[PDB]
């Protein structure tokens, strides 16, 4: 079996219990979960207006889960330095290690501060995560359907950038499943498709295209967090890790 | 049970409904529908001047529409809507005499504001061979709403509480309709803030949810027709008659 | 005045209060009412008789099919397959470019929400004299994929849970549809316009003849039978999302086909008139406001090479009026990295300075200066009526 | 009758009881009336100064009712594409489905950004809505009755863009009516017209007409909900739908 201990062979006097740190630094780090809200980098972005917006077009949409977004080094040109260098995270790191998950994420999207507009942010469940390719922040273009575009029902916030430019957020559990698969997603059944992210996410200016252009190439960092409620379930091996340290050098 | 003897008599219960000087009967159980809860009295907020139900005339029962229903009527084909208030006057004047001639509906011709509660039974006398069903539905303020004209329609109207009138049964289709409104009162005839629309509480009406059928020599006709108590009224602000004017004509 | 010397409290603004949040949960406000305890009050005649609820409207019935049924269907007849999902149809035969569609309460009130479970009703009002007589299956099949959905025939149907029905004397009853799925709850069938995330129903219903009508010569051959829906004991929905159903107060709908041209959005309504960097305020140019470089910005003309293109609108009235109403227009970058717009007196003359500016010219010159409407021609300056399409007249050069 | 059943034909094995999500996601949906108060867009507009308004003009003003604004998908050149594709919304949905409402609105008008201008609003229970035409936002225009200008005694409120931009709101219920109307309204009655909305709201910016220009063809969403008071009466039948899916493509 995989943890029995056949016939241990202790050389080692007791050694005094820390109790993670407790002893020390004055606070436990025995708890992983607890590891787990310290917030994180989610995505990153620089804004992009295509068509000619309206004050209903989103300007972004993404799809919101645990396991992190498939990530995004950037083009060869124009690295994400962060991503290309420090390479996925604590959170996702974690999240490697489990195969299914149940629970909330937070979300503060730190919007750029030259602009002043209204930014509204709406929350998604119906919407299904299509194969982990497209599991990433979407520049949407011309409305075409409903997805390009503001809507009734669906939860929604409005953060006034002028008055504080960092609208935080609850997004819930929201699925008719027990809990959703937690590694890289491939998309079998098709109804496996509900199975992973909590939503999809969509963020978008309430600006006119005369002011959007202040708006343009403007960076919109986004951090996560798993959000006290989450649990992730089934206990599944690292896949193989990539050390960082070893990764090359710029070379002048 | 399951012992038919049938008579002179005949063989089935007659169940009543007196009220004051009028006794009509039905052989069959009605199929109520009631579509709100009765009514509070309401002359306390709005009336000053001297305010009486007169239960010895308002109530009786007196008809207000009858109409054949034969086989050629489609699917979904109005028979009737009847507006009530207002039907049980414009009947009576659309059959050429004057509002004051019927006991019914003479403190009308007074009194400047009505309130209260309706009845309104549809009776039948559909073969017992005869395949079909009415529905009869009541339909508050429904000249208010605009887009009514497409909500006008078998389907629109059997998910409110409404009547149903199969004409395999005969059966006769009871309808307390108590009395709600924006307004508390309705007035009787042209008022100072408001003239178009008078005494118009609403509507009942008639759609065919299954045309009737039968064997091609059978009985083609099913004549229908619709009583209305007037009961738990009440009248406010007497006036004179002279400032009554007829009923539209609809 | 002792003073206050300790350390403040350190909160972080936000410039709302929640919009999705909506239960426990006081929600302050700048009431419009003047009393600041005062809240509407219901006098004991206006009280609110109805109790809104999800289940309150789900469990009233709504009309949602009409099956014929003849005397002549043979025993193995369909008589209809509708889906074991709330989202029961029954489309209006209209006129309009967008049908109009009928549903049940259960229909309308659940395509509110993302997901639903539990039992539906469908009521059956068979409708007959009690001298007609027939049998009916009522079957209900589990898992259906839309291509096992045809063949189905009553027998297959027997094999899965269903429900006889004997008409005779009692000529109504109400099968009550199971939900079987694998899926604790189950997705919408429709959804916000957008296609993908549409999931097709859990299963189907069915309603073969299990024994044919047996008429008496003297009554019909023909017997109608309404299915009527309604939520279950059961039934129960839960995620809010956007009704997939919109009212039909309003069925005006708008492509937006890109083949007309129009003015970028928020840069109209425009009118003609001047402005300082181009040609030095003598000639017009449009504008979506009074104040000094608000020229309204025009969407680049896709001219395939050799060609040029100028604009023709479809609605002479909607044009902003100068001396002469605008009808015609010659749009080229400002050099100010968007695409001005210039009003002409005519369609030779914005076919001129099509050849022009497409001929190697620039606005600078001479030869197009002349063809620029000097500014005199300005006249009241009224605004274009909204944002109104521009025909792209096209030819070679 | 209606809800009458004649004879069950059960074969269902009795279900869990959910609660409603209660026993998922934590949270009953059972209660319409709170989902009632999720805020839904109301009305959408560009300011477009016309006449050179002086410090009392209302910049505009609308009627404030349940049922929703008449649907305003937009000219066919500018469509507001939320409305012209995400048809109506929840509230008015289900305002479809009863015959007299009594009780409060809330609103939240999110005005732009960019304009530092102070914003008052007027509440006017006086004026009658006049039929289903012009219940709509309303661009006023010259002053020529008192409709146009600040008033006295009407009930009113000063937002400072500056500080924050969004007043919110709580229109009360003033009518000499038991309940009003809710469906769609054609005016029978002349005073059937003080039967249907609860007010008039007016906003105007105080800015002198130098100052005006900034304002043009800004945005200024509105929002609306059923503020707890709110009690719907009859129930109606709704109204035939429109799917949204089956709706038209743009084409490409
Ligand atoms: O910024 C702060 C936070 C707390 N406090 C005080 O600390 C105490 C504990 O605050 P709490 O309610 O736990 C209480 O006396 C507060 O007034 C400050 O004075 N400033």
């Amino acid at each position: 079996e995989e943890s029995r201990n056949t016939t241990v062979l202790d050389t080692t006097t007791t050694l005094q219990s820390s109790g993670f740190g407790r002893a020390f630094f004055g606070e436990a780090f025995n708890d992983l979960k607890t590891l787990m809200r310290r917030y994180q980098l989610y995505g990153q972005l620089l804004l992009s207006v295509t068509t000619d917006k309206d004050i209903d077009h989103c300007m972004f949409t993404f799809p919101c889960l645990p396991q992190g977004l498939a990530l995004d080094i950037g083009s060869a040109g124009s690295p994400h330095e962060i991503f290309n260098r420090c390479r996925d995270g604590i959170i996702p790191l974690i999240a490697s290690g489990y195969r299914f998950y149940r629970g909330d994420l937070r979300y503060k999207i730190v919007f750029p501060s030259n602009v002043n507009s209204n930014i509204w942010v709406q929350h998604r469940p119906d919407r299904r995560l299509e194969g982990w390719s497209a599991a990433k922040i979407v520049n949407c273009d011309a409305v075409s359907t409903g997805q390009g575009v503001y809507n009734h029902g669906y939860a929604s916030h409005i953060q006034i950038t002028r008055v504080n430019n960092v609208i935080e957020l609850e997004v819930p559990f929201y699925n008719a499943t027990c809990y959703n698969y937690l590694q890289a997603f491939n998309a079998s059944s098709a109804a496996s498709s509900y199975a992973v992210s909590l939503g999809e996410i969509s963020v978008g200016f309430q600006a006119t295209s005369d002011d959007i252009a202040s708006i343009v190439n403007k960076p919109v960092t986004i951090y996560y967090s798993i959000g006290d409620g989450m649990q992730f379930s089934q206990w599944v091996g690292y896949q193989p890790m990539m050390i960082l340290d070893q990764l090359p050098a710029p070379v002048v | 049970m399951d012992n038919p003897n049938p008579g002179p008599d005949g063989e089935g219960e007659v169940e009543l409904e007196k009220d004051s000087n009028v006794v009509l009967t039905t052989q069959r159980d009605p199929s109520t529908s009631i579509p709100a809860p009765v009514s509070v009295k309401w002359s306390r907020w709005t009336s000053n001047d001297v305010v009486d139900d007169y239960a010895t005339i308002t109530s009786r029962w007196y008809q207000i529409a009858e109409f054949v229903w034969s086989k050629d009527d489609p699917f979904d084909k109005e028979l009737a809507r009847l507006i009530l208030p207002r039907a049980l006057l414009s009947s009576i004047e659309a059959n050429s005499d004057a509002i004051c001639d019927v006991p019914n509906t003479i403190p009308f011709k007074v009194h400047a504001y009505w309130r209260g509660d309706m009845e309104v039974r549809v009776q039948i006398n559909s073969n017992k061979f005869q395949v079909g069903q009415l529905q009869a539905t009541w339909y508050y303020s429904d000249h208010e709403n605009l887009n009514i004209s497409s909500k006008r329609s078998v389907y629109g109207f059997s998910q409110m509480d409404h009547a149903l009138i199969s004409a395999s049964a005969s059966n006769e289709a009871k309808l307390v309709i108590p009395f709600k409104h924006v307004y508390p009162f309705l007035p009787t005839r042209i008022v100072p803030d408001w003239t178009t629309g008078i005494l118009d509480m609403g509507a009942l009406n008639i759609r065919v949810i299954a045309p009737l059928r039968m064997s091609a020599t059978g009985p083609t006709t099913c004549n229908v027709v619709v009583f209305i108590k007037l009961n738990n009224s009440e009248f406010t602000g007497t006036s004179s008659g002279k400032f009554y004017a007829s009923q539209i004509r609809a | 005045n002792p003073s206050y010397q300790q350390s403040p409290r350190h909160f972080v603004p936000t410039g709302m209060h929640s919009l999705a949040l909506g239960t426990n949960l006081v929600e302050p406000l700048h009431a419009l009412r003047l009393d600041a305890a005062g809240t509407t009050q219901h006098p004991v005649g206006c009280a609110p008789d109805e109790d809104m609820t999800v289940s309150s409207i789900a469990s009233r019935y709504g009309l949602i099919r009409r099956v014929q049924w003849k005397k002549d269907h043979a025993k193995g007849s369909l008589l209809l397959q509708l889906d074991a999902d709330p989202f029961v149809e029954q489309r209006i035969e209209g006129t309009n470019p967008i049908s109009l569609y009928w549903f049940a309460p259960v229909g309308v009130v659940s395509s509110m929400f993302m997901q639903w479970r539990g039992s539906l009703e469908y009521r059956f009002d068979i409708i007959a004299s009690q001298f007609h007589t027939g049998r009916l299956i009522v079957g209900y099949v589990p898992g259906l994929t839309a291509s096992l959905q045809l063949q189905m025939d009553y027998m297959k149907l027997k094999s899965s849970s269903y429900v006889v029905f004997d008409l005779q004397e009692s000529n109504s009853f109400t099968f009550e549809v199971p939900y079987v799925s694998y899926r604790p709850w189950w997705v919408r069938k429709y959804g916000g316009n957008y296609l993908p995330s549409s999931t097709d129903a859990p299963s189907t219903l069915f309603m073969y003849v299990q024994v044919p009508l047996i008429p008496m010569e003297a009554v019909s051959d023909t017997i109608d039978i309404n299915v009527y829906v309604r939520g279950g004991s059961s039934f129960e929905v839960c995620v809010p999302v956007q009704p997939s159903l919109g009212l039909n107060w309003n069925t005006d709908f708008i492509l937006r086909n890109d083949e007309e041209y129009r003015a970028k959005t928020g840069y109209a309504p425009y009118y003609a008139g001047v402005w300082h960097s181009f040609n030095n305020s003598n000639s017009l140019v449009f504008r979506w406001g009074s104040a000094s470089d608000q020229i309204a910005q025009w969407p680049t003309i896709s001219v395939p090479r050799g060609e040029l293109a100028f604009l023709r609108i479809k609605d002479g009235k909607q044009a902003a009026v100068g001396t002469q109403p605008w009808r015609t227009m010659v749009v080229w970058p400002s050099g100010h990295g968007y695409n001005i717009g210039i009003p002409t007196y005519n369609a030779e003359r914005a076919r001129q300075l099509a050849q022009h500016l497409y001929g190697g010219g620039s606005l600078t010159d001479e030869k197009a200066k002349q063809l620029f409407v000097p500014a005199n021609q300005q006249g009241p300056g009224k605004v274009s009526n909204g944002n109104p399409v521009w025909e792209v007249m096209r030819a070679p050069l």
